[PDB]
C-alpha cells in the first residue's frame, strides 16, 4: 500500500506550484459553506419573529440579511468552482509537457520496445485522469469537513442536549454500514463467480455450435443455460434482499433518533429554553449532516482507489535512459576522417544475435566509400551507429582519433548527416522540412540545396514558393519528391560525413552524380550504400557486406 | 415501446399490489413534518399531554408502518422483475441459438453473440434499478404536492411556478460550458496528435537533433490551449453561480410570502414550518428524479436494438432404409452465392455400402456433408433420404438417424462420460457405454484417466489428445448407432490402431450390413477398399467405381493415386 502513498506524495509534489490557486479555492469554499448554513438559522429567526406579536422592521431586516448572505454564498461558490477548474487545467498542461519532455530523451531501444498507440493512450487519457485527481478529491474532502464542523458548531449553539442525542446515533450507523458492506461484498464475489459460470456455457455454445447442430439439438444446451440462470437468479435475489433489509434498519434508526430528538426538543419547549424556529433549524441541520459525515469517511477509501491511474505515467517518467554520458568535445575544425576498428554490435532489444563481428574499415575525406550487398537488410545498422544512435557492444568507433560519444549532441549530427532509405517528412511547411533541425537560417540558404538536389523544378511550380504546406508525414509528394526533399535537407546543412542510402536506386542517377559532385562531396567523406555494383563506376573503395562480415 | 409493457404484463397481478404498497408507503413517511408543526403549534397553544402522547405514538406507528410497507413492496417488485429478467435472458438465448447456419456461417461474428446476451443482462439490471427509483420518487413527489396543495394553494403556486426557473436555467447555461469543453478536448487531441507524430519518427529526429524543436512546438500548442482553458473556467464559474442562486433565492421568497400570509392570518406558524420541510423534501425528490430520465432513455434505446436482434419438417420413420440420392444437387454458400461449391453432383450411397470421395481439398466435400446432414439447404436439386427429402425429416429424427463426425470435431467441455453422449435424449447404459468405448478404440484412452470416463475434460480439448478427440468423436457416432454415417476425418491424424479399428467397423462390423457409410477422408488404405470410390473435383464428379476400375480408367482417381 506504500506504492499508493508515494504516488500521492508525487502528485502533491507535482501540484506544489499551484499553491495560491488552491489557497484561494479553499478560502472561497470556506466562505460559501459559512454563508450557506446561515440561511436555516435566519429561517428559524424569521419563524420566531412571525410568532407572538408582529414587527415589520425585524422581519424586513431578517429578509434583507437572508438575501445578502445568499448572494454572497452563491458568488463565493462560483468563484471556488472556477478556481478549481482552472487549477485542474493548469495541472493537466504541466504534466503533459513534463511527460513529453521526459519521453523525448529516451533511446531508440525504448521506442522499439514499446508501442506508439500505447504512448498515445497514456498521453491522451492518463494525464487527464491524473489531473482530475487532486482538485476534485480536495474539494470533496474540504467541503465535507468544513460543512461537518460548521453544522456541529451551529447545532451545539442551538442546544447541547439535542446535539448529544444526535451524536449518540452515529456509531450504530457506522457499525451497520460496515457490516452491510462486508456482507454485500461477500455476496458480490459469489455473484461474479455465478455470472462467470453462466457465461462459460454460452461461450462453449458459440464456440461449438457447429458440433452442437451436427449431433444433437439446441435444447440440451439451452436448458443447461436456464439452469445456470436459476442459480444466478437466486443469488441476485439474496443480494437485493439483504440490501432492502439494511435500508429498513437505517430508516428505522433514523426514525428512532428523530422521534427521540423531537420529544426532547418539545420538552425544552415547555422549559422556555428553546423556540419554534430553533427547533426547525435543528431539524434542518440534523437532516443535512448525515451525507457529509458519511462522505468524510468514504473519501479516504475513494482516494486510494482512484490514485491507481498515475503509476504508468510516473513509471514512464522515471525510466533511466541507457545512453552514455553526454559529450563535451566541439572543435570548429574537422578533418572528416572516420575509421572503424573491430566493432561488433547487437540489438539490445533482441540480444544474442550478433549482426556485426569485428568489422573494421577506414574512411577518408577525399576518397569516397561504397558498401554493396543486401546483408539481409543489415546495412542500416552500420549507418545508425555512425550517427551515435547506438553504442557498439564491442570495439569502438572514432572520429578524428576521438570516440564519437564524446562529441556534442547538437553538433555531431550537424556535421554528420545521412539520408534514410525511406524519407520521412513532417506536417509543417516545405521550408520547415528542408531547414529541419536548424534553429535559425536565412531563407536564401534553402533553395540552393533544392537546386543542388534537383527539387527546384516543383518549387517554382507550387504556389507561394517554398512557404507552402504538405500533408502529415507526406501526402501530396511522391516517392521521388520525398527523396529529393530529403537530399536537399541533408545538403543544406553543409555536412562533413554524408551517408547516402540508395539515392540512384529510386530517383534518377543524374541527381546522385550531382550529389557526388556537389559541395558536400568535394572535400568531405561520403559513404554510399547500394544493392548493386552499379555504384562502382564512381566509387573509389568498395566493401561488400554479407552475413555481417566484411570482404 | 409496447414491447417492454408486453414483456412486463406477465407480472401485472403482483405489480398492481406493488403500486398499492408504494402509494401506501409514500403516504405514510410524510407524517413526520406534519406532526412536528402540529405539535409545535399545540405546545405553543398550551396543549394537553393526552393530545400530545397520542400524536407522538401515531406518528411513530405511521412511520414504522411506512418503512415496513416500503420493504415489502421492494421485495415483491424485485422478485417479480428478477423473474422476468431470467425469463427474458432464457428466451433471447433460445432465439439466438435458433438462428440458421447461414446467419452463423461467419465465425468472426462469434464475438457479438458472446456479448449481446450479457449486455442484455446488465441492460435489464440497469433499467431495473432505474425504473424502481424513478417510479418511487414520482409517487412520492406527487404525494408531497398533494399535502402541499392541502397546506396553502396561494403559496404553493409560488413553488410550482419557480421550479422551471431553477430547473431549466442551468440546462440552458451549461450548453456554453459544454461547447467550450468540446473545443478544449479537440485542441488537446490535436496537440496529442502532433506529439505522437513527433514521437513515431524518433530515428530521424534523433539523427537531426531536434528534440528541443518538438518540445517548443508542444509548448506552443499548450500555450494556444491555455486561453480556451481560461474561458472554460469562466463558464464553469458562471454555471455554478447561477445553479446555486437559483435554488438559494427561492427559500427566501417562500418565507417572505409565508410571512405575508401569516400576518394576514391565513395560516399559522406551524403550517409554515411543515411547508418549509415539505418544500425541501419535494425539491430533493424532483432534483433526483430529473437525473434518471437520460439513463432510462439510453436503456430503452439499447433495448430497441436488443429486440430488433431478437426479431432475427416432422417426418418420424420407424426405421431407416439407408438410401441416399441426389437430383441435380448444387449448393451455394449465402456469403458467396456467385460461386457454387457443388454443381449438380450425383452420388448415391446404398445401405450396407461404402462411398469414398477422392479429390482436391476445398472441392466441396464439406458442402455435401452439410447437405446430407440438412444443416444448410442446397442451392439447386433435391436430396432424397430413402426417396424422401432431407429437410422434410424432423430435426431430432434426422439427428438420431444420420450422424457424423466433422473435419475438426471439438470435445465438449464436460465429463468424458458425458461428452461421449452429448445430445442423447435417453441416457445410455453403463454396459452400452463400455461397449461403445471398446468398439471405437477409445477404451484405451478412456481407461488411461485416473478417474475413468467420469473425469472432466477442459474446454477446447486441452486435456484430450487429437487422436483421443477423434476416438471420442467416433465413439459418440458409434454410440448413436446411426444408419447413415459420414466418416469425415475420423482417423486422418490418429494412430494406426485407431485407423484399423475404424476400417474394421466400416467393413467387418456386424452392423455394417444394415448401415450406410460415406467416407470423406485421407485414409489411403481405406480408400482402395471401398465398395464405391467416386472422384469429385470442382463440384463435379469426374470418375467413379472400384479402385482397380478407377486405375484402369486412367481418370482423375488414377492420376491422384499414381
Amino acid at each position: 500500500q506504500v506504492n499508493n502513498k508515494v504516488l500521492m506524495w508525487r502528485l502533491l509534489k507535482l501540484s506544489r506550484p499551484d499553491l495560491p490557486l488552491l489557497v484561494a479555492a479553499f478560502f472561497f469554499l470556506v466562505l460559501a459553506v459559512l454563508g450557506e448554513t446561515l440561511i436555516p438559522h435566519y429561517s428559524g429567526r424569521v419563524i420566531d419573529i412571525l410568532g407572538g406579536d408582529f414587527d415589520p422592521h425585524a422581519f424586513a431586516s431578517a429578509i434583507f440579511f437572508m438575501c445578502l448572505f445568499s448572494f454572497g454564498s452563491s458568488l463565493s461558490a462560483g468563484c471556488r468552482g472556477g478556481c478549481f477548474t482552472y487549477t485542474m487545467s493548469r495541472i493537466n498542461l504541466r504534466i503533459r509537457e513534463q511527460l513529453f519532455s521526459s519521453l523525448l530523451r529516451q533511446d531508440l531501444g525504448f521506442f522499439q520496445e514499446t508501442k506508439t498507440g500505447e504512448l498515445n493512450s497514456r498521453l491522451s487519457s492518463d494525464t487527464t485522469l491524473m489531473s482530475n485527481w487532486l482538485p476534485l478529491n480536495a474539494n470533496v474532502l474540504l467541503r465535507s469537513l468544513v460543512k461537518v464542523v460548521g453544522l456541529y458548531g451551529f447545532m451545539l449553539s442551538i442546544s447541547p442536549r439535542l446535539t448529544l442525542l444526535s451524536l449518540l446515533h452515529m456509531p450504530f450507523t457506522i457499525a451497520a454500514e460496515k457490516v452491510y458492506n462486508t456482507r454485500h461484498q461477500e455476496v458480490l464475489r459469489e455473484i461474479q463467480d455465478a455470472v462467470a459460470r453462466a457465461g462459460q456455457v454460452v461461450r462453449e455454445a458459440v464456440g461449438g455450435l457447429q458440433t452442437v447442430r451436427s449431433f444433437g439439438a439446441e435444447e440440451h444446451e439451452v436448458c443447461r443455460y436456464k439452469e445456470a440462470l436459476e442459480q444466478c437468479r437466486q443469488l441476485y435475489w439474496r443480494r437485493d434482499l439483504e440490501r432492502a433489509l439494511y435500508l429498513l434498519v437505517r430508516r428505522v434508526l433514523h426514525l428512532g433518533v428523530q422521534m427521540l430528538m423531537l420529544s426532547c426538543g418539545l420538552q425544552q419547549m415547555q422549559d422556555g429554553e428553546l423556540t419554534q424556529g430553533s427547533l426547525l433549524s435543528f431539524m434542518i441541520y440534523q437532516e443535512s449532516v448525515g451525507s457529509y459525515v458519511q462522505t468524510l469517511v468514504y473519501i479516504y477509501g475513494d482516494m486510494l482507489s482512484n490514485v491507481g491511474a498515475a503509476e504508468k505515467v510516473f513509471s514512464y517518467m522515471d525510466r533511466q535512459p541507457n545512453l552514455p554520458s553526454p559529450g563535451t568535445l566541439a572543435p570548429t575544425t574537422l578533418q572528416g576522417v572516420v575509421k572503424f576498428q573491430d566493432v561488433s554490435f547487437a540489438y539490445p532489444n533482441r540480444p544474442d544475435r550478433p549482426v556485426l563481428k569485428g568489422l573494421t574499415f577506414t574512411l577518408r575525406p577525399g576518397e569516397v566509400t561504397a558498401l554493396v550487398g543486401p546483408n539481409g537488410s543489415g546495412k542500416s545498422t552500420v549507418a545508425a551507429l555512425l550517427q551515435n544512435l547506438y553504442q557498439p557492444t564491442g570495439g569502438q568507433v572514432l572520429l578524428d582519433e576521438k570516440p564519437i560519444s564524446q562529441y556534442e549532441h547538437c553538433y555531431l549530427h550537424s556535421q554528420v548527416v545521412s539520408v534514410g532509405q525511406e524519407p520521412v517528412l513532417f506536417s509543417g511547411s516545405v521550408r520547415n522540412n528542408i531547414a529541419y533541425g536548424l534553429q535559425s537560417c536565412e531563407d536564401d540558404k534553402v533553395m540552393a540545396a533544392a537546386q543542388a538536389a534537383h527539387a527546384d523544378d516543383f518549387i517554382q511550380e507550387m504556389e507561394h514558393g517554398i512557404y507552402t504546406d504538405v500533408g502529415e508525414k507526406g501526402s501530396q509528394l511522391a516517392a521521388g519528391q520525398k527523396q529529393r526533399l530529403a537530399i536537399a535537407r541533408a545538403l543544406v546543412r553543409d555536412p562533413r560525413v554524408l551517408i547516402l542510402d540508395e539515392a540512384t536506386s529510386a530517383l534518377d542517377v543524374q541527381c546522385e552524380q550531382a550529389l557526388q559532385d556537389w559541395n558536400s562531396r568535394g572535400d568531405r567523406t561520403v559513404l554510399v550504400i547500394a544493392h548493386r555494383l552499379q555504384t562502382v563506376q564512381r566509387a573509389h573503395q568498395i566493401l561488400v557486406l554479407q552475413e555481417g562480415k566484411l570482404q | 415501446v409496447r414491447r417492454l409493457l408486453g414483456c412486463l404484463g406477465s407480472e401485472t397481478r403482483r405489480l398492481s399490489l406493488f403500486l398499492v404498497l408504494v402509494v401506501l408507503s409514500s403516504l405514510g413517511e410524510m407524517a413526520i413534518p406534519f406532526f412536528t408543526g402540529r405539535l409545535t403549534d399545540w405546545i405553543l397553544q398550551d396543549g394537553s399531554a393526552d393530545t400530545f402522547t397520542r400524536n407522538l405514538t401515531l406518528m411513530s406507528i405511521l412511520t414504522i408502518a411506512s418503512a415496513v410497507l416500503e420493504f415489502v413492496g421492494d421485495g415483491i417488485y424485485n422478485n417479480t422483475m428478477g423473474h422476468v429478467h431470467s425469463h427474458l435472458q432464457g428466451e433471447v438465448f433460445g432465439a439466438v441459438l435458433r438462428q440458421e447456419t447461414e446467419f452463423f456461417q461467419q465465425n468472426q461474428t462469434g464475438n457479438i453473440m458472446s456479448r449481446v446476451t450479457e449486455d442484455t443482462s446488465t441492460l435489464s439490471d440497469s433499467l431495473s434499478e432505474n425504473l424502481s427509483l424513478f417510479l418511487w420518487y414520482l409517487v412520492r413527489g406527487l404525494c408531497l404536492l398533494g399535502i402541499m396543495l392541502w397546506g396553502s394553494v396561494s403559496l404553493t403556486m409560488v413553488t410550482l411556478i419557480t421550479l422551471p426557473l431553477l430547473f431549466l436555467l442551468p440546462k440552458k447555461v451549461g450548453k456554453w460550458y459544454q461547447l467550450l469543453e468540446v473545443q478544449v478536448r479537440e485542441s488537446l487531441a490535436k496537440s496529442s496528435q502532433v506529439a505522437i507524430e513527433a514521437l513515431s519518427a524518433m530515428p530521424t529526429v534523433r539523427s537531426f537533433a531536434n528534440e528541443e524543436g518538438e518540445a517548443q512546438k508542444f509548448r506552443e500548442k499548450l500555450q494556444e490551449i491555455k486561453t480556451l482553458n481560461q474561458k472554460e473556467a469562466v463558464a464553469y464559474a458562471v454555471n455554478s453561480w447561477t445553479t446555486s442562486i437559483s435554488g438559494m433565492l427561492l427559500k427566501v421568497g417562500i418565507l417572505y410570502i409565508g410571512g405575508q400570509l401569516v400576518t394576514s392570518g391565513a395560516v399559522s406558524s406551524g403550517n409554515l414550518v411543515t411547508f418549509v420541510l415539505y418544500q425541501m423534501q419535494f425539491t430533493q425528490a424532483v432534483e433526483v428524479l430529473l437525473s434518471i430520465y437520460p439513463r432510462v432513455q439510453k436503456a430503452v434505446g439499447s433495448s430497441e436494438k436488443i429486440f430488433e436482434y431478437l426479431d432475427r419438417g416432422l417426418l418420424t420413420p420407424l426405421h431407416l432404409e439407408g438410401l441416399v440420392q441426389f437430383q441435380d444437387v448444387s449448393f451455394a454458400y449465402p456469403n458467396r452465392p456467385d460461386v457454387l461449391v457443388l454443381q449438380g453432383l450425383t452420388f448415391t450411397l446404398r445401405p450396407g455400402e461404402v462411398t469414398a470421395l477422392v479429390g482436391p481439398n476445398g472441392s466441396g466435400k464439406s458442402t455435401v456433408a452439410a447437405l446430407l446432414q440438412n444443416l444448410y439447404q442446397p442451392t439447386g436439386g433435391q436430396l432424397l433420404l430413402d426417396g424422401k427429402p432431407l429437410p422434410q425429416y424432423e430435426h431430432r429424427y434426422l439427428h438420431r438417424q444420420v450422424a457424423a463426425v466433422g473435419q475438426e470435431p471439438q470435445v465438449f467441455g464436460r465429463s468424458l462420460q458425458e461428452n461421449i453422449a452429448y445430445g442423447l435424449t435417453q441416457k445410455p447404459t453403463m454396459e452400452e457405454i463400455t461397449a461403445a468405448a471398446v468398439k471405437s478404440g477409445a477404451h484405451s484412452f478412456i481407461s488411461g484417466l485416473p478417474q475413468g470416463y467420469d473425469t472432466e475434460v477442459d474446454e477446447a480439448g486441452s486435456q484430450l489428445s487429437g487422436g483421443q478427440r477423434q476416438a471420442v468423436a467416433l465413439a459418440r457416432a458409434l454410440i448413436r448407432k446411426p444408419c447413415v454415417l459420414i466418416l469425415d476425418d475420423a482417423t486422418s491424424a490418429l494412430d494406426a490402431n485407431s485407423q484399423l479399428q475404424v476400417e474394421q467397423l466400416l467393413y467387418e462390423s456386424p452392423e455394417r450390413y444394415s448401415r450406410s457409410v460415406l467416407l470423406i477422408t485421407q485414409h489411403l488404405s481405406l480408400v482402395e477398399q471401398a465398395d464405391h470410390i467416386l472422384f469429385l473435383e470442382g463440384g463435379a464428379i469426374r470418375e467413379g467405381g472400384t479402385h482397380q476400375q478407377l486405375m484402369e480408367k486412367k481418370g482423375c482417381y488414377w492420376a491422384m493415386v499414381q
